[PDB]
């Protein structure tokens, strides 16, 4: 599997998009960053011009002027046209964001301090995913020769420490994830930065969310509500493989 | 000597709440210099437990050399506990105190041509109910915290159940510091409002009030709202840790995300209470060096009293993860959007004030044409956020982290240097040199910039916040940000040095006015510094 949802060195963009959620937010993103660009530089501009202009060797008797309604309503109008322009292409998104499909799987994720708890309903599987260097690989939340060859061991490399999990939640490409999130103990935040998700895990509180994966491969996020001593430590790893490489993960824990 | 700290006149009220501001920000830009150091490589190198089982200042000493990786075992707790104590000192303990409390109490009074405040014994308590506050927050350091360790590593927002599980009682400390503050900041607005609607004076109408005074009269208003319903919500973190009650604990039937609607209705009028008497500063710091009256007086008091109305009902953007409905989530993002509208006017209105004047590029001008270029892209990455379908990206990222430092640390604190370099000569007689309010302004715009605006690099690439350490990849912009980081507090020292050798040796103020005649307002036709009964 390619290591495909995480940060890449140097990055100054979203991490790859593997979900069409994600493809979404790049595309809201986009616009939204050349709108306020363009204002930021506008404004930018204006600045730098008058003083320029107006600097006082150069402009040795100042105006007095303070009003002028034809541009006043025009800097009023056309931000709420722009705030409009924006809020329209938003809210479809946010829609389709926040409006849960039918699930082809269904996986409940629970967060503990520190780790992530995973249930497949359908399946009768459970199991725990702690960080590859956690105290429950024998580590203690650092890098080691140990830690990175359980890294090597299990199919990863140095770079995906704080990344890389011993066990992972794997899913099939193509088809509806919905993932069901709640906390155990304190509140965490589930999340895939390639899949566009996040949802706060919060005690008492079974909360919703839905991807599908466009391609197969390794996907990682880490714990977004700080949660204690090890929020640092307790990230997520998704692996989406083939139906049938799926499937295989499933019978191999079918107990006999 | 401490008959300085036992007057009740509001200049002298003012200054020390400057002074203490600045002292206080010295001690939380320390704490992020640490930070800093600790997120300039990957790995941890300083903040180690070793360093736990050595003193409380071998320990300290020990914690400013790195160690290397295989000496250091990862303390998570201390981490929290610094970030913590950084946020709630900036946010209840510095710039309010500074603005508000600083220049508030100073100039509002001068502004209106009110002899002193109503209330001048209040005003006094509320100055000794900050310095109470602060020693009750730096106590929470020091104190039985979370995991067996000192302090408090919650975040400055106290969410429970974290919050309310965390061991010790340092947590009960740093409720209490928030109270005492609390108390400090409605005391003094309710001076503040009282002293602007009877006390001006008489042939000063409402609407030739200058605009520094409206921003402290609206900010009042905010304060007397918001900081109650604060209040309720730490008490009931209290009653949850202390005194057996499950407001926030599902076991007995609690909500967590209740918590979180009743802080964040504090918490974003909190951030208008911080950035108006900015705008205020802004105002009168360019109409003086573009020689020219500000543009569009009205609308930019409209403007104020419009952010902050709207100010309170837009607090659930803090909240598109925590489980909200999609109608709320869009309620709030559109009601969010709007503030842009009245904000936007305020912008233009400074930049058409410049249009046309002749423009004079002293140090105070500088820090507010900074201000402009730097809370213009402070705002705009927050209507970004206000976006909920990209917030669920970027929420609980570093790219949330630049948003609020470019509004905050490049533009709220950009209006406070603009107040010291405009008025340090008629608070104490002495100018600056202004060789090194320039400098001071460069380092810091230069500085400040590389600090955080690669954080949004960062931030787009998934780091998220409160983490003592990170993956490999985010090495690059992380090591950019630190160097940043120490640029800008060699920026901070360096204005300490500037402002005392200005209060010790500056070259003397000899005129009422030492700026130009468009500073126009009542302070510039008093003495520098203005007679013992202001
Ligand atoms: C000075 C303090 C300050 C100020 C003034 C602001 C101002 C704004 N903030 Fe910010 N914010 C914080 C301090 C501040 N904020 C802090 C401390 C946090 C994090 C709390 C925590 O979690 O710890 C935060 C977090 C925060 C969030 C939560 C994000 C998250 O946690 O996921 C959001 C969501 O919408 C938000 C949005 C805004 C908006 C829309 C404004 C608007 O008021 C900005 C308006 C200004 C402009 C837009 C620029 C000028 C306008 C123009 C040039 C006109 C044309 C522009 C357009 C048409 C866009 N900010
Ligand atoms: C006013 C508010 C304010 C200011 C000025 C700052 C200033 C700085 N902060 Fe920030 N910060 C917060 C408010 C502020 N901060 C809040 C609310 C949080 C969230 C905490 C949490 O997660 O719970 C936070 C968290 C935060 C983080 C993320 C922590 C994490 O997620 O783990 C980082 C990362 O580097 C950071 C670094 C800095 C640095 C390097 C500076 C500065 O060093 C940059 C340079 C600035 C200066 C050199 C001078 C500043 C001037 C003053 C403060 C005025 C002093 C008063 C007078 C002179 C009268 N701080
Ligand atoms: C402005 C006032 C205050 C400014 C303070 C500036 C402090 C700078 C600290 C120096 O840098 C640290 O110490 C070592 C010398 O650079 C390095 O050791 C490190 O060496 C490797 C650097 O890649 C790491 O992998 C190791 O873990 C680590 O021990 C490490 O890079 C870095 O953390
Ligand atoms: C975006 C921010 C850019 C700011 C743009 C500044 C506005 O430009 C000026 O506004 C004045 C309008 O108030 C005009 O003066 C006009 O109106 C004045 C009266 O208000 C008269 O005294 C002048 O003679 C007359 O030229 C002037 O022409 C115009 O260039
Ligand atoms: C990081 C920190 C932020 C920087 C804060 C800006 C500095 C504030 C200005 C200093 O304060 C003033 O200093 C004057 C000293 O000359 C005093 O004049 C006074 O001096 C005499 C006593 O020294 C008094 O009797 C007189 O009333 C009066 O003229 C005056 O009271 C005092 O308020
Ligand atoms: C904690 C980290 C702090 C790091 C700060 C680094 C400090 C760098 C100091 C540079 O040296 C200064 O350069 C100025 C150049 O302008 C000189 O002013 C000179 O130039 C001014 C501008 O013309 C004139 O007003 C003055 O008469 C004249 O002293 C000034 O004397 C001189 O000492
Ligand atoms: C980490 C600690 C950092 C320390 C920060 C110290 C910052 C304050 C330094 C101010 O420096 C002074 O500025 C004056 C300029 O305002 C100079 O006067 C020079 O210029 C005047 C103005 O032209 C002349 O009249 C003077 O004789 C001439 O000495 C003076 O030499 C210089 O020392
Ligand atoms: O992405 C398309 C989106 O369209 C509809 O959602 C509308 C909604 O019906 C209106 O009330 C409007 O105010 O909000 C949304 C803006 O698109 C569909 O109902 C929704 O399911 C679909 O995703
Ligand atoms: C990959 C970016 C190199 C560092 C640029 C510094 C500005
Ligand atoms: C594809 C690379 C994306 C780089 C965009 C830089 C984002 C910076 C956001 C800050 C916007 C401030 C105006
Ligand atoms: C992940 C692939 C999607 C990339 C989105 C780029 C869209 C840029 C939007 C620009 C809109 C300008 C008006
Ligand atoms: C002298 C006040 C400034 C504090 C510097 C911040 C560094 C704190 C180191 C923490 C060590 C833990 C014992
Ligand atoms: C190779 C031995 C270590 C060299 C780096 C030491 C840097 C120490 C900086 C400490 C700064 C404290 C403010
Ligand atoms: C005795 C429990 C603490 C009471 C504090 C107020 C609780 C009521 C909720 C009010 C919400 C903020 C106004
Ligand atoms: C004093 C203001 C308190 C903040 C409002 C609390 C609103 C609770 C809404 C719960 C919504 C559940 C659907
Ligand atoms: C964003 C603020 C930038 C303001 C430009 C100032 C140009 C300074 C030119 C030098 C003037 C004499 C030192
Ligand atoms: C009063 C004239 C002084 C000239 C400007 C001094 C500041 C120079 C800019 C230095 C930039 C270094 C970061
Ligand atoms: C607009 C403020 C810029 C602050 C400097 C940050 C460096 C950005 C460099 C981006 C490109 C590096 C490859
Ligand atoms: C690869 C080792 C990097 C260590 C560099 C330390 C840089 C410290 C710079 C301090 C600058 C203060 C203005
Ligand atoms: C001025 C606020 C714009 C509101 C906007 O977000 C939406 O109403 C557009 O549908
Ligand atoms: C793919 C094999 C399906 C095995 C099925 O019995 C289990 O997932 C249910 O326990
Ligand atoms: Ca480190
Ligand atoms: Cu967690
Ligand atoms: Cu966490
Ligand atoms: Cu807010
Ligand atoms: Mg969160």
């Amino acid at each position: 599997l390619e290591i495909i949802g995480r940060p890449q060195p140097g990055g100054t963009g979203f991490q790859p998009s593997a979900s069409p959620v994600a493809t979404q937010i790049h595309w809201l993103d986009g616009f939204i960053l050349v709108i306020i660009a363009a204002i930021t530089i506008f404004v930018t501009l204006l600045i730098l011009y008058a003083v320029w202009r107006f600097h006082e060797k150069r402009n040795k008797v100042p105006a007095r002027f303070t009003h002028n309604s034809p541009l006043e309503i025009a800097w009023t109008i056309v931000p709420i046209v722009i705030l409009v322009a924006i809020g329209a292409f938003s809210l479809p998104v946010l829609f389709n964001q926040q409006e849960i499909p039918e699930a082809d799987v269904t996986v409940k994720v629970t967060g503990y301090q520190w780790y992530w708890g995973y249930e497949y309903p359908d399946e009768e599987i459970s199991f725990e995913s702690y960080m590859i260097g956690s105290p429950a690989t024998g580590g203690d939340n650092r890098m080691s020769p140990e830690v990175e060859q359980q890294l090597i061991e299990a199919g990863y490399s140095r770079d995906e420490f704080l990344l890389a999990t011993d066990t992972a939640m794997v899913v099939p490409v193509n088809k509806t994830v919905v993932v069901q999130v709640t906390g155990a103990d304190v509140i965490h935040s589930w999340t895939v930065p390639a899949f566009g998700v996040k949802q706060d895990a919060v005690p008492g509180r079974l909360a919703q969310l839905w991807f599908r994966a466009e391609r197969e491969g390794i996907f990682f996020g880490q714990c977004s509500e700080l949660c204690g001593i090890s929020h640092a430590y307790m990230p997520i790893t998704v692996k989406v493989v083939s139906e049938e490489a799926y499937a295989a993960w499933l019978e191999q824990h079918h107990h006999h | 000597f401490t008959r300085w700290f036992m007057s009740t006149n509001h200049k002298d009220i003012g200054v020390l709440y400057l002074f203490t501001g600045g002292l206080v920000g010295l001690i939380s830009v320390a704490f992020t210099v640490y930070m800093r150091m600790e997120l300039m490589a990957p790995g941890v190198q300083f903040m180690c437990a070793e360093h736990l089982e050595s003193g409380l200042v071998k320990g300290f000493f020990q914690s400013l050399w790195p160690s290397a990786v295989e000496n250091c075992t990862p303390n998570g707790h201390l981490w929290n506990v610094m970030i913590t104590g950084h946020g709630i000192l900036m946010m209840f303990f510095v710039v309010i105190p500074a603005l508000f409390g600083g220049f508030g109490n100073y100039f509002m009074p001068l502004h209106i041509g009110a002899p002193d405040m109503a209330f001048p014994r209040m005003n006094n308590l509320s100055y000794w109910l900050y310095v109470a506050g602060t020693s009750l927050a730096v106590a929470s350091l020091f104190a039985p915290g979370g995991n067996g360790q000192l302090g408090s590593g919650i975040g400055w927002v106290l969410y429970p159940p974290l919050s309310t599980s965390e061991s010790g009682y340092s947590t009960d400390l740093a409720i209490f510091a928030v109270h005492l503050s609390g108390a400090s900041s409605i005391l003094g607005a309710i001076n503040m409002i009282t002293t602007f609607l009877n006390m001006r004076a008489p042939g000063m109408t409402m609407h030739k009030v200058p605009l520094f005074a409206w921003s402290i009269f609206v900010t009042a208003w905010l304060i007397l709202l918001a900081l109650p319903v604060l209040a309720g919500a730490i008490t009931m973190l209290l009653t949850d840790r202390n005194f057996g009650t499950t407001f926030f604990q599902p076991s007995g039937g609690g909500d967590p995300v209740l918590y979180q609607h009743i802080l964040w209705f504090f918490g974003h009028p909190e951030v208008y209470i911080i950035v108006l008497p900015a705008f205020g500063i802004v105002s009168h710091v360019i109409a003086t060096f573009a020689k020219k009256p500000i543009f569009g007086y009205l609308p930019m008091v409209y403007a104020m009293v419009a952010i902050g109305v709207l100010g309170f009902v837009v607090w659930a953007h803090h909240m598109y993860t925590a489980g909200l409905s999609l109608t709320q989530q869009s309620y709030f993002m559109m009601a969010t959007m709007v503030i842009a509208v009245p904000t936007g006017i305020k912008i233009f209105s400074w930049i058409a004030t410049m249009w046309g004047g002749s423009i004079e590029l002293k140090t105070p001008m500088l820090w507010a044409l900074g201000f402009l270029f730097l809370f213009t892209v402070g705002g705009v990455t927050g209507i970004v956020l206000s976006q909920a379908s990209v917030d669920r990206y970027y929420h609980d990222t570093y790219y949330v982290v630049a948003h609020f430092h470019y509004v905050m640390s490049l533009g709220a604190v950009f209006g406070i240097f603009a107040g010291i370099y405009f008025w340090i000569g008629k608070m104490s007689g002495r100018q600056y040199p202004e060789w090194a309010g320039k400098l001071h302004f460069w380092m810091m715009f230069v500085g400040a910039n590389l600090t955080f605006f690669p954080q949004h690099f960062l931030g787009r690439q998934g780091m998220p916040r409160r983490y003592i350490d990170y993956p490999e990849a985010f090495a690059t912009w992380n090591f950019v940000s630190s160097l940043g980081a120490f640029l800008s507090f060699a920026s901070f020292l360096f204005f300490l040095g500037v402002i005392f050798y200005t209060l010790t040796r500056g070259a003397r103020v000899t005129a009422n006015n030492y700026w130009n005649e468009h500073a126009d307002t009542l302070e510039w036709t008093l003495t520098s510094p203005p007679p013992e009964h202001t």
